[PDB]
């Protein structure tokens, strides 16, 4: 005796749920990716006393390799 | 600067010879390449502002102002749609240019490093939300709420230019880097009193205050979408950068100053939240709740402490990303029934459930539940004005409980009951304002993982 | 009192001519690009590639430079039996009193 | 890798394991099914990531900025050496932050560590504080949001010209 | 019966019995059911405040 | 409509200046503020003189 | 060690799965209740292994993990405090959010967002959790607030009831205004002891001064439904049953009472912040427990009884001995969730209704509901060796071996008296006499979520005050030697509310009717606090609102004042100039007149 | 508990023939109280209470006068708990 | 399914309304059933003893007092349905309830689930849409020239026309959705 | 039908070209306070062999 | 609904 449910039409809200989560992982995804690798291969540096007669360039006093790129590129 | 600046001067002629079909596509797609842009402004050196030039320059106060208006201007694109599409296309890209115009005046106030310049853009964003108020609103009294919000801030101003054309006589210039290094203070003479309110009312008129918040409510409620969101983000918080600014300059007379616009606010914040609990009208009480966390705002800065000034700043940004989504809410309900009266529409939720959750999430941001950015300004300035005087708490958690009660009655009354029989016109929601919503919250929300962006210089 | 027109009906749903409307405008192409350009150049773009650059964002603040000179004070003061925090933010001499 | 010296513990007392009784106990299986099932793969992974850093392993400076002439030896309105000053006195006044947090944190992992005996076991951690708080407070406090180089000098010059008057 | 002319601003709206809308009977098909209001009918000034979740001034036991 | 218009707009046209309306207005928006400026500059004077006297602790507020 | 913290934070963090799995398909599936069940007991099982290590060894830990934000000399970071409090509490709670998953599953079997309902009880542990776990007073208060947010979500469960809606927005109405008390606290530890870490509070406050903790207090008394705040806890029956069972009766009310317990090393310092304790736990127990006492609904009477243990939790908390306190919030977990249980289980049995006058002759009928809930009364009441026996009895014992305020006392005794009359009250209406339900008879209980449910907290009820009193180490000096009627105080008094009480119900079987006594009507009608309380006040705040502030000020005043005012000045002078007059020989003459005045003024 | 309009018609019927007033062998459905039967007023408003009683609904007041026989109960029941057979 | 009220109660209506508010009041008071029996039937006595009386006067002056006793004997929580309006579960469902008009904005996908229920529904919105007409006259003819004097609206006069005024009152959503 | 895309979206070159155009234009300010490159007292160093500026 | 537009009685005030 199945009775037939009134409810609102869910599907462009389910649409919306779609595609926002889709739009998101798509640059997260592998944003994530290329985060996990950096950090598992090129890794963070190492925090070593300036060699004397040396001028460290500005990237090089942060730690971090994708802070260090910001830096780089565009600061 | 010009790397933002620039190409916002060109998204006008793009708007203005792009096809019929493709001015808010073009507009939004570069808005947000330009709000991207924005956001290496973020990275301020804690010592220094970022000189770029003579003229302008950033700090960890600019920065999240500027931010904050590139954003605005897509997500204003975006809501301006649905009503504007009725429009011809020259009005349709004089709307658009309006709101460039608008973007492009706001970010050279917060970037200008001097403060006739800042007066001169300041005021200049005058004339663009008057034109959008007069213009494009849907109601008979739109007209006397541009000549209130029109004359309000002028009145206010006009003696600030004479103090700043004072100050520049005197000292020799209006650069903030050299008044902030030299700075003499001020003296208790009757002309350094004047001279110090002359500075303080301008922003204080721009900053609801209450006695002089009248212009806020009839210029929201009766504005467009878009001039709201505007209005409630970053006009207002026009106030609190210059206040922060000028306060430089008037040292020693704050203290003996404060005390009236002190009161004010403090009283004022619990008037007009009970204000809102009694609202007819869902605007005019998200106007009202502005108002409240505004002189929250004020507070702080007369307080002049680094607490408070850190609490003032993540608070102006928090409140503009939450007054902005509620607007956009709103606007929303009054597209489907056309009519801001609260009772009217009743019971949503189950006829829009994304839009109940949107607006559980906007009502939460307003009632300032932690770790919400709204939360650590309001916290911020309530430790700030403890210690200023501990029966300041008294009317701050007052006031903390009024925001929850009117927030959450907003939710329930709109979104909550048995659903109004007669009206049928009640329609799936669209991507586009889901969309809207999702970009007011999730920035929010992400800025408490990071909030270091959003405390200030002081930080 | 005047000739005006009948006031238009409540602006025709977007559904009725497009049941994917997805808003945007009434021409079903443009909806669907406007709909891909705000998603693609707002959540994919701007909130996760903005949200990454603000996360790495280099730390010109000097907080760490900050905790480190903090490290070597504290250790070499306390290791020369010199106060932790030295009370005169000046040096004394310098300044000449009235 | 931190300093003990900046950061200092204790050193480590813990009680041999004597036990009484012939149940067994519970806590010890539990610990070495955690180890074989948790610590070694999680042990193995650092291993291989230490590895892959190892391969390519590259350094990061600490900046050393050189002492620049202080407020007091600048002249009225003379903007680039009070620009070097406030930003040698911005620079100082969040490295003291940073020491003040430094003994806070030793303040509070003392009494953490000590147990129920903190009043007492900690009193020394306390004394460094105050110490630490008093000076901080005396250096910086009171000056404002807008806070400057000058103004800290103004406070240490009304703080002595106090002084030379309770000297009489 | 208009609210009295004090300068107040009631002006001509009618001055309704202060009855919450509790009160008012259930059982009736209210055009407004949650409301308990009906279309055309005039709305007490303070509805708002005697609306069923907000006060209720129904008569009480003691 | 006419709830609506009647608590937004009616009320300021149908409003006279009279003894009941000038004297509450004057109680109920002047009153609490100065109410609120003597509690406030009693308190901060105290503070203040306390400071001066050096009779306040303040061993370890050192984030205002 | 090592494994310590790895441990305690897995048991927080597994939680959160389901909530990032309610973006999933797992959502739209029928099996994500049993996800989150399964989720909880996993979690359960883990925390034992904590427990266990702290049992064996004291092993407390703090564990800052993530540095959220330096603000100058104070550091936020996200720090959690796995202490004895702690440790001890997640499994406890875990069990009982377990036990009540298992029994929503039946319970709310019908409800189309099942989903929703088991996500947002989820959402309540994980805040709750927050709570407890917290070593920092902002991530406490993140825990409060969240607590008190998912306790508005649930309670107002069914949107349409209007009923609903005021309930939630009554909880969160007080407890803002308990809230107040809190900001108060945050604030002055900030300004004073420059911290928000629980540790560095402790180390440098030797001697708390009294602000402080009357805001601690304010804010206790607003979690856990004190006197002058205690509204709200009955009122929040409106929510389902499921809902109240594990917020409302044993997890978010205890929170206030964990607060203060978590500041006990401060509370013993000021005395008079002990005293306003224990007399706010006497007046919330005598007043809750006389209220409970003459309520017909069977969800009211649970209500009344949790907020009269919260008093006497709270005037544990004002003898000054908290560890019994935290001892006495672990057993009234088990218990008390499941009473509300079984209440739930009769509820659903008889097609929704709570009234104890249309339910009876139920002890044959149920017969394993019955089981549990005589249980259950039997330990609230202090049964002997039973999990109330343990803490409840030591509570009472070390309450007279003290010195105290007289009237808390005396309050004390009679509370738990009146604990054991509306134990009775219950059983005697509903499963004693003859059935009183409609006629149409559907109980059936054998059902195995809501046995197991049942049968989980039944042996905890029996048998979790022995292990747990006899593994925790002892905390407390005992009242070693004292007075035997001093030592059987608790059962004499439990034994006189039985008879009591057992006297009056069989008086009503009697044909005789007699008008109600004034003493009923104000033990039915709640004291008149919610009467005049939520009458008075509001009416006087909204209207005030709206004639004055709204329009008096806003729309008259002020407009009078600074817009009108200056608008009617310059259209009067611009009538004035604009006299639309144009005659020559009018201005004409006001020439001759400016020439003659400039001449004498301006030589 | 589907509740079919069988059942309560035979419930309905059930509690007028366990009333002692009205006789059960003329009892029908048909059967007016007032006019068929001898039942007064009040007996109409103790057979609306015991009905209700019976289905746990109460039947508003003013739809209660109006009954006035036992079918309209069955279908007025019918319509209340949407009872289509 | 309520039935239009009238201007005023009758003193019959009245004295049946007090008598079932007596009647439930003494039940909440008498929780047992036989207590409950025995007060019912002195209740049934009291009414009796004056269910006769000739002057108007008297009745109502006896009506008053009866009130006034009621008021002082009512029970402070007296039992109310669970369905009933401020019963536990008086509008619990209300949120479940959803209007017939949503299902017209379903996307074409959703319609397409349950096609039989919607050609149903179609045919239903044919039905009304070609009753309308003939309903409007029918209720212009019957309405009396000031207006209608009361909310009681007339059956169908001939057939193949349906109750003015149905569309609601049928479609009215399920007690129970779910 | 290249002709035909670029001649009627043209207009999505213009802000990309003012974000260049602003770069630019930033760098050549930037060139006009170059007055205290290396004059510092804090940041003044010996050029560093096949260095001209230090670009500050 | 419509952006409201001067009337005529709004024009002749002019």
């Amino acid at each position: 005796k199945r009775l037939f449910i009134i409810k609102p039409s869910g599907f462009y809200d389910r649409r919306f749920l779609k595609l926002m989560r889709f739009y998101i992982l798509l640059t997260g995804i592998p944003v994530a990716i290329g985060i996990t690798l950096v950090n598992v291969f090129i890794g963070e540096a190492e925090l070593a006393d300036i060699p004397e007669g040396y001028v460290p360039e500005h990237w090089e006093y942060f730690k971090h390799p994708i802070s260090r790129w910001i830096a780089r590129t565009f600061y | 600067m010009l790397k933002i600046i620039i190409p916002t001067t060109m998204l006008l002629p793009m708007t203005w010879m792009s096809k019929h079909n493709m001015i808010w596509i073009n507009a939004t797609v570069h808005s947000l390449l330009i709000s991207l842009i924005s956001l290496s402004l973020l990275n301020q050196l804690g010592e220094n502002s970022l000189n770029f030039s003579l003229t302008f320059f950033s700090d960890s106060l600019s920065a999240p102002l500027l931010v904050l208006t590139t954003w605005l201007l897509p997500l204003m694109l975006m809501a301006s749609q649905s009503h504007l599409s009725k429009e011809t296309t020259t009005r349709k890209k004089l709307y658009i240019t309006m709101l460039i115009l608008l973007q492009l005046f706001l970010i050279m106030t917060f970037t200008a490093t001097e403060l006739i310049l800042f007066y001169i853009l300041f005021e200049a964003t005058l004339v663009p939300t008057l034109i959008i108020i007069t213009r494009w609103g849907n109601q008979t009294e739109r007209l006397n709420a541009g000549l209130y919000f029109l004359f309000y801030t002028l009145a206010g101003s006009l003696p600030l230019l004479v103090a700043l054309v004072y100050i520049q006589n005197t000292t020799g210039s209006l650069n903030f880097l050299i008044i902030h290094y030299w700075s003499h203070p001020l003296s208790n003479s009757w002309s350094n009193i004047f001279m110090w309110l002359a500075c303080i009312m301008a922003f204080m008129v721009k900053m609801p205050l209450y006695g002089l918040h009248l212009w806020l409510p009839k210029a929201h409620v009766e504005a467009p979408i878009a001039g709201s969101m505007v209005l409630a983000a970053v006009l207002l918080k026009l106030g609190g950068y210059g206040m922060m600014r000028i306060t430089t300059i008037l040292n020693p007379l704050t203290n003996y100053m404060a005390y009236p616009f002190l009161m004010l606010s403090m009283w004022g914040m619990i008037m007009t939240s009970s204000i809102c609990l009694r609202q007819t009208d869902l605007k005019s009480l998200i106007a009202y709740s502005s108002v409240s966390h505004m002189a929250l705002v004020i507070v702080a800065i007369m307080i002049q402490t680094p607490w408070s000034f850190m609490g003032a700043t993540a608070l102006m940004i928090a409140h503009g990303l939450t007054s902005s989504m509620l607007f956009c809410l709103a606007n929303t309900n009054y597209e489907r029934v056309h009519s801001r009266t609260m009772i009217l529409a009743r019971g949503l939720q189950t006829l829009l459930p994304l839009m109940a959750t949107w607006w559980l999430m906007a009502s939460l941001t307003n009632l300032a539940l932690p770790p919400s950015i709204n939360l650590i300004g309001e916290l911020f300035i309530i430790t700030a004005s403890f210690s200023w005087s501990n029966i300041t708490i008294i009317l701050m958690g007052m006031n903390m409980m009024i925001t929850a009660l009117y927030s959450l009655y907003m939710l329930i009354t709109t979104q909550r009951g048995k659903y109004t029989h007669h009206i049928n016109n009640i329609k799936a929601s669209f991507t586009r304002e889901n969309a809207l919503m999702a970009l007011h919250i999730l920035p929010l929300l992400l800025l408490t993982l990071n909030p270091k962006m959003i405390l200030g210089p002081l930080y | 009192i005047r000739l005006q027109e009948d006031p238009d009906p409540e602006d025709e749903n977007l559904y009725e001519k497009n049941p994917d409307s997805h808003g945007y405008d009434k021409d079903p192409i443009v909806d669907l690009w406007n709909m891909r350009v705000v998603f693609f150049f707002g959540f994919s773009i701007v909130l996760v590639l903005g949200s990454t650059f603000v996360a790495y964002l280099p730390d010109y603040r000097m907080q760490e430079w900050a905790r480190r000179e903090a490290e070597r004070l504290v250790k070499y003061r306390e290791a020369n039996g010199l106060p932790l925090m030295e009370s005169n933010c000046f040096d004394p001499n310098k300044i000449q009193l009235p | 890798s931190w300093d003990k010296d900046v950061y200092p513990e204790p050193p480590r007392r813990t009680p041999a394991p004597a036990p009484q009784t012939s149940l067994p106990n519970p806590v010890t299986y539990l610990t070495k099914i955690f180890d074989l099932l948790v610590d070694r793969p999680v042990t193995l992974a650092r291993e291989f990531i230490e590895q892959q850093h190892a391969k390519n392993r590259y350094y990061y400076y600490h900046r050393e900025f050189r002492r620049v002439p202080d407020i007091t030896e600048c002249e009225e309105k003379d903007i680039l050496c009070m620009f070097e000053a406030e930003m040698q006195w911005r620079r100082d006044y969040k490295v003291d932050q940073e020491i003040v947090n430094i003994i806070q944190e030793r303040l509070k992992a003392c009494q953490q560590r000590e147990g129920e005996s903190y009043r007492q076991n900690c009193a020394k951690e306390l004394e460094q504080f105050t110490q630490v708080s008093k000076a901080f407070q005396d250096r910086y406090s009171d000056l404002g949001a807008h806070y400057s180089a000058r103004k800290c000098l103004a406070k240490q010059k009304q703080r002595m010209l106090a002084e030379r008057k309770a000297a009489k | 019966e208009p609210y009295p002319d004090d300068g107040m601003g009631y002006g001509d709206y009618p001055k309704l019995p202060d009855r919450s809308q509790q009160e008012r009977d259930p059982w009736y098909d209210w055009d407004h059911p949650d409301l308990r209001l009906n279309w055309g009918e005039p709305i007490h000034w303070d509805l708002d405040m005697y609306i069923r979740n907000r006060v209720d001034t129904s008569p009480t036991p003691v | 409509i006419r709830w609506t218009y009647a608590r937004s707009a009616n009320i300021y046209p149908n409003f006279r200046p009279t003894p009941k309306t000038s004297l509450l207005g004057a109680l109920f928006g002047i009153g609490p503020l100065f109410f609120w400026y003597y509690v406030f500059k009693t308190d901060r004077d105290k503070k203040e003189k306390l400071i001066q006297e050096g009779k306040l602790d303040q061993t370890f507020n050192i984030s205002y | 060690m090592n494994p310590f913290a790895s441990l305690t934070l897995t048991t927080l963090i597994i939680l959160t799965i389901p909530i990032m799995m309610s973006n999933s398909n797992i959502y739209k599936t029928n099996l994500y209740p049993n996800y989150v069940k399964t989720t909880v007991s996993y979690a359960f099982t883990l925390s034992l292994v904590p427990l266990l290590m702290f049992m064996h060894t004291g092993q407390e830990m703090i564990i800052s993990n993530w540095h959220w934000m330096t603000l100058q000399t104070v550091e936020l970071s996200l720090s959690f405090k796995m202490d004895y409090f702690s440790v001890m509490f997640i499994p406890v709670a875990l069990f009982v959010t377990w036990s009540i998953m298992e029994f929503s599953m039946w319970y709310m079997h019908s409800d189309p967002f099942i989903n929703r309902f088991f996500k947002y009880l989820v959402l309540f542990l994980i805040t709750m959790m927050i709570l407890v776990t917290a070593n920092n007073l902002f991530q406490l208060f993140i825990g409060w607030e969240g607590v008190g947010i998912m306790s508005f979500l649930l309670i107002g469960w069914w949107h349409g009831r209007t009923d609903a809606n005021t309930a939630a927005l009554q909880a969160i109405l007080y407890n803002r205004i308990g809230d107040i008390g809190f900001v108060l606290s945050m604030a002055w530890f900030l300004t004073h002891s420059n911290a928000w870490d629980l540790q560095q509070i402790f180390m440098l406050n030797n001697e708390c001064p009294n602000m402080p903790l009357i805001g601690l207090l304010l804010a206790a008394a607003g979690k856990s439904a004190q006197f002058g705040l205690h509204p709200w806890l009955p009122s929040a029956m409106e929510g389902p049953t499921p809902v109240s069972a594990l917020l409302h009766s044993s997890t978010m009310v205890v929170a206030g009472v964990f607060l203060l317990i978590r500041f006990y090393p401060l509370m013993e310092t000021n005395k008079l912040v002990q005293t306003m304790t224990l007399c706010l736990g006497a007046i919330t127990t005598l007043f809750t427990a006389l209220c409970a006492i003459t309520q017909n609904d069977i969800k009211k009477i649970v209500a009344f009884s949790t907020s009269s243990q919260l008093g006497l939790m709270m005037v544990t908390i004002g003898i000054n001995q908290p560890h019994l306190a935290f001892l006495h919030i672990c057993m009234h977990a088990f218990f008390k969730a499941m009473l509300f249980m079984c209440s739930g289980s009769i509820i659903h049995s008889l097609n929704d209704e709570q009234d104890i006058r249309k339910m009876g002759g139920l002890y044959k009928a149920m017969p394993f509901t019955t089981t549990a809930l005589i249980i259950g009364s039997l330990a609230l009441t202090g049964m002997p060796y039973l999990t109330g026996f343990y803490s409840k009895d030591l509570i009472i014992e070390a309450v007279n071996m003290s010195y105290t305020n007289a009237w808390a006392l005396l309050m004390t005794l009679i509370a738990t008296s009146l604990t054991a009359a509306y134990s009775t009250r219950i059983i005697f209406f509903a499963f004693l006499g003859k059935p009183r339900f409609p006629p149409l008879v559907l109980i059936n209980e054998n059902n195995p979520l809501l046995i197991n449910s049942i049968k989980r907290l039944l042996i905890g009820s029996i048998f979790a005050g022995f292990i747990i009193s006899n593994n925790i180490p002892p905390m407390t000096v005992p009242n070693t030697t004292m007075p035997l009627y001093m030592k059987m105080t608790a059962l004499i008094v439990t034994i006189m509310g039985f008879m009591l009480a057992l006297e009056l119900n069989n008086t009503t079987y009697y044909l005789k009717f007699k008008y109600p006594s004034q003493t009923y009507k104000f033990s039915n009608m709640l004291g008149y606090y919610p009467s005049i309380m939520h009458r008075l006040p509001t009416y006087h705040n909204l209207s005030m609102s709206q004639k004055s502030a709204s329009s008096l000020l806003d729309l008259i005043w002020l407009e009078t004042i600074l817009p009108k005012t200056t608008s009617f000045i310059q259209m009067k002078m611009s009538i004035m100039v604009s006299n639309q007059k144009g005659l020559i020989k009018l201005y004409f003459l006001s020439f001759l007149i400016t020439i003659m005045i400039s001449m004498t003024l301006f030589n | 508990p589907p509740l079919t309009l069988e059942a309560i018609k035979d419930r309905v019927l059930y509690v007028l023939k366990l009333y002692d007033k009205i006789d059960p062998e003329k009892l029908s459905v048909n059967s007016h109280f007032m006019k068929d039967l001898g039942l007064d007023s009040l007996d109409q408003v103790e057979i609306i209470m015991a009905m209700e009683d019976e289905f746990g609904f109460e039947i508003p007041d003013i739809d209660a006068e109006k009954l006035m026989c036992p079918q309209e109960i069955v279908d007025y029941i019918a319509d209340k708990k949407d009872v289509y057979e | 399914a309520f039935s239009a009220p009238a201007a005023y109660l009758t003193h019959q209506q009245k004295v049946l309304r007090l008598y079932k508010r007596a009647l439930r009041h003494l039940e909440s008071w008498c929780v047992h059933r036989d207590k409950y029996r025995y007060f019912a039937c002195l209740m049934r006595a009291r009414f009796d003893e004056h269910k006769n009386e000739k002057d108007m006067v008297k009745a109502t002056q006896l009506l008053r007092q009866a009130e006034e006793e009621f008021w002082y004997g009512q029970h402070p929580q007296p039992y109310i349905f669970p369905e009933s309006p401020g019963g536990t579960s008086y509008e619990r469902y209300e949120c479940y309830k959803v209007p017939e008009w949503c299902l017209d904005d379903w996307h074409p996908s959703e319609k397409a689930m349950y096609p039989d229920y919607f050609a149903k529904r179609e045919q239903w919105k044919r039905l009304r849409r070609e009753s309308w007409e003939r309903e409007v006259k029918q209720l212009q003819e019957e309405t009396p020239p000031g207006g209608p004097r009361t909310e009681a609206l007339p059956p169908a006069r001939k057939e193949g026309d349906l109750p003015p005024l149905w569309w609601h009152i049928v479609t009215r959503p399920r007690e129970r959705p779910m | 039908n290249v002709l035909q895309i670029v001649r009627d979206h043209w207009v999505h070159i213009l802000v990309p070209v003012g974000f260049v155009f602003g770069c630019y234009l930033d760098r050549r300010s930037d060139e006009k306070l170059t007055a205290f490159r290396n004059k510092s007292l804090l940041f003044k160093r010996e050029l560093r062999p096949n260095e001209e500026v230090t670009w500050k | 609904a419509r952006q409201w537009q001067p009337d005529v009685e709004w024009a002749e005030q002019f």
